């Protein structure tokens, strides 16, 4: 017996874009800053170039992680999917933002010299991307990213995935309603877990809190005296002599350039880490959504069938469907079987027996079958292997060709 | 960032654009702006993010297609 | 360019600034200039370090793609090029690589009808690696791509139980091999 369970894997995608100019940050509307900052060279021009490049590459990364298809696919107007109920996954037109309730609950759970640049792709376009990708993976099978789209029914593509993972497809048809009910129960359970547990979305909250804490520490660190006479920028411009004001404000802007430099380095390292995480997420997108993966422990805990792409604020959220076997039973195995002095090997599986009756089976499921000739091959004799047993092998048609 | 009551004029989410006329048509993005707004020259115009074209394949109980 | 910056000093020169100033202030001016230039060098080497880390990650990805897409064949989707991957042709480039991916792009699909299983002689029939594809009153089988009709036989299909639980099942007539050669 097998069960179907779904898990979550959350990876960050993009942070909040920041834009900093040197002059307005160091002081407010002073010609002394204009005639003194250029004596340090184009140090702050490099920082502005770096932040603009980070914003450009972040927009490019946000475009690349989601927009991996050449067309937008709309959902069919019939919700019949061979007995499978997908209600809280597909977006509902009873919401102005056109979102499924699962990402609605995710968005409800997830919470001067600076400029907050909005992202290039808004949340509506991200929701449209996720809806189009879900439609493409629900009505065009697992083969639609190689070119023009196709259409395959949902039980047939599930049978294709079960063939590709290494088991016979017939066990899909014998418990189709059971599989659909288990899938609906798992979807409801993971929806309740996401709506109840607040610690399952810690990565996005952590990275947003890290960015906000960096910004807040910069804001609180800007308004310090740094050993100067005055802390207010225009107070020392009217209290101190303009010939005598070439030391205190110089030390202040030097320390502020140091603080801006270390903030730029911290932001660059965080952006490199987020870029690596988003490259990993794009690898997951290319491997587990566009087709079925065969390597183990990459999407979900166990053998992976297919995954659900969904929208998340400042990141992506995953619904990995796995294959967990159960009901272990002890059985006796053999290396081969010998009939009439010739050894017979299994075609694709292994011999299984309870008592004195030997049967063949597939890889990871119990389906006893009569040992025949068409599902075996003869190589050598039964004298080189170790620990072989004796049993007869039926022969197909052999009593049917006697007429 | 700044609002545009102070200082042809079209209100957007990332500010406003001065010197261009907004259109309701759909085209391919050439100059990335932000919040779904894109600009292209053909004077200069602004338009929302048009995601190529919509093509939904028909789905039924029994329908299969195989390329030849 | 940052070498010629004044960095808050009187002049950016070194030999000329020693003669014009007394050592008790020339030492302070030189110390300020050296600290500013060392800070500029620290910024440069930090940028070089993060750029080298990014290029090292890209080179590790390129070495992985060397180990996978060029050496042998991988069955994964759109990692080596776009779509299905057949081979990779790595070509030389100064401080980089250029890729030529021979890809499989199916096109010109045609509408067809299918069936989940075949209920013949009271038992269910399932394909081995194909699928039941039909256009009209006849029935055929084909592969995933490059549709080619074939007669449904007993060697490309197998049996598992009876035909009662499969929904959408349709009756069909299956041709069995060795039937014309029975009495001879
Ligand atoms: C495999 O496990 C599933 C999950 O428990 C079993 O389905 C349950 O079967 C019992 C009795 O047959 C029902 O009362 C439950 O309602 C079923 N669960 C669900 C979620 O529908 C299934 O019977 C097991 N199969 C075998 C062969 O043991
Ligand atoms: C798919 O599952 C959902 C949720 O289990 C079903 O939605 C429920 O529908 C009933 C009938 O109106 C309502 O009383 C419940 O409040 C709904 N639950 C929700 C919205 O969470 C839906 O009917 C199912 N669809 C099918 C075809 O079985
Ligand atoms: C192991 O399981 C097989 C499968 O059910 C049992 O084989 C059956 O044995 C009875 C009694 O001889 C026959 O009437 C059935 O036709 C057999 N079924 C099949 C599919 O061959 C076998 O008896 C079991 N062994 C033990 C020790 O319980
Ligand atoms: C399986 O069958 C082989 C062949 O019939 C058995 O090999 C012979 O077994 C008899 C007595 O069992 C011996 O007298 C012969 O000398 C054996 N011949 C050879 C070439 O080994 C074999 O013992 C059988 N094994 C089991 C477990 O029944
Ligand atoms: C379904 O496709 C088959 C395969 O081409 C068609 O069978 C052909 O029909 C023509 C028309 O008489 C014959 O000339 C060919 O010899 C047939 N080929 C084979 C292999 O049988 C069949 O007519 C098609 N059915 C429909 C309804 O279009
Ligand atoms: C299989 O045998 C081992 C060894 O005695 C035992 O611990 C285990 O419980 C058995 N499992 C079953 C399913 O009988
Ligand atoms: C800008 O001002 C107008 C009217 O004063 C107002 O309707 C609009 O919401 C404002 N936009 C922003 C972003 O503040
Ligand atoms: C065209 O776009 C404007 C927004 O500037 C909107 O007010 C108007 O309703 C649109 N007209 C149509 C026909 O969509
Ligand atoms: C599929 O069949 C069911 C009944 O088995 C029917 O209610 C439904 O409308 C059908 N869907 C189609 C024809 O698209
Ligand atoms: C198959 O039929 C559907 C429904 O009419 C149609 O939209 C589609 O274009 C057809 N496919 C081909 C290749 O003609
Ligand atoms: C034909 O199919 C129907 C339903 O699919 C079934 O009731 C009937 O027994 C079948 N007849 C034959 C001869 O297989």
């Amino acid at each position: 017996n097998f069960t179907i369970s779904v898990t979550t894997e959350i990876l960050p995608v993009s942070m909040t874009k920041t834009s900093v100019d040197c002059t307005m940050y160091i002081c407010g509307d002073s010609t002394e800053c204009s005639n003194l900052l250029l004596q340090y060279g184009s140090f702050c021009t490099q920082l502005k170039r770096a932040l603009t490049g980070i914003a450009v590459e972040q927009d490019k990364n946000t475009q690349e992680v989601f927009a991996q298809v050449k067309q937008i696919y709309k959902t069919p107007p019939i919700k019949y999917f061979g007995g499978f109920n997908f209600s809280q996954i597909l977006p509902d037109p009873s919401k102005p933002s056109k979102r499924s309730p699962i990402e609605d609950l995710l968005f409800n759970k997830v919470t001067n010299g600076l400029t907050v640049l909005p992202p290039l792709l808004t949340d509506e376009m991200i929701a449209q991307y996720t809806s189009a990708l879900l439609a493409g993976t629900i009505t065009s099978g697992w083969t639609f990213g190689a070119g023009p789209a196709l259409q395959i029914p949902f039980p047939m593509q599930m049978a294709y995935r079960f063939n590709g993972i290494g088991v016979t497809q017939n066990v899909l048809y014998e418990n189709q309603k059971l599989i659909a009910n288990q899938f609906n129960s798992a979807i409801g359970k993971i929806q309740d877990s996401l709506s109840s547990t607040p610690s399952a979305l810690g990565k996005l909250q952590d990275v947003v809190n890290h960015n906000a804490q960096a910004l807040n520490t910069l804001v609180k660190q800007l308004s310090s005296k740094f050993g100067a006479i005055s802390s207010v920028l225009n107070d020392i411009l009217s209290r101190l002599d303009p010939p005598e004001a070439e030391v205190q404000i110089d030390r202040l802007i030097t320390g502020r350039l140091q603080s801006l430099q270390t903030y730029v380095t911290q932001q660059l390292i965080r952006a490199a880490e987020i870029r690596a995480s988003a490259n990993l997420a794009a690898t997951k997108m290319s491997e587990c959504v566009l087709g079925q993966s065969k390597r183990v422990d990459f999407c979900g805990k166990g053998y992976h069938l297919m995954s659900f792409p969904q929208s998340a604020p400042h990141g992506v959220v995953f619904l990995h469907v796995t294959y967990v076997p159960a009901q272990e039973k002890n059985f006796t195995t053999a290396p081969a079987i010998c009939h009439d002095g010739k050894a017979h090997f299994p075609r694709e599986g292994v011999f299984v027996s309870n008592g004195t009756h030997w049967f063949v089976t597939q890889r990871n499921f119990y389906e006893p079958q009569i040992i025949t000739t068409d599902n075996t091959f003869v190589s050598g004799n039964c004298d080189v292997v170790i620990g072989i047993v004796n049993n007869t092998v039926y022969d197909p048609l052999q009593p049917e060709l006697d007429s | 960032g700044v609002n545009c009551t102070e200082v042809n004029v079209f209100q957007t989410r990332a500010g406003c654009l001065i010197g261009a006329e907004y259109v309701n048509n759909s085209y391919e993005c050439d100059i990335p702006i932000g919040a779904g707004i894109c600009a292209s020259y053909q004077s200069i115009i602004a338009y929302t993010m048009s995601l190529g074209a919509e093509n939904s394949v028909a789905y039924s109980n029994n329908s299969i297609a195989i390329p030849t």
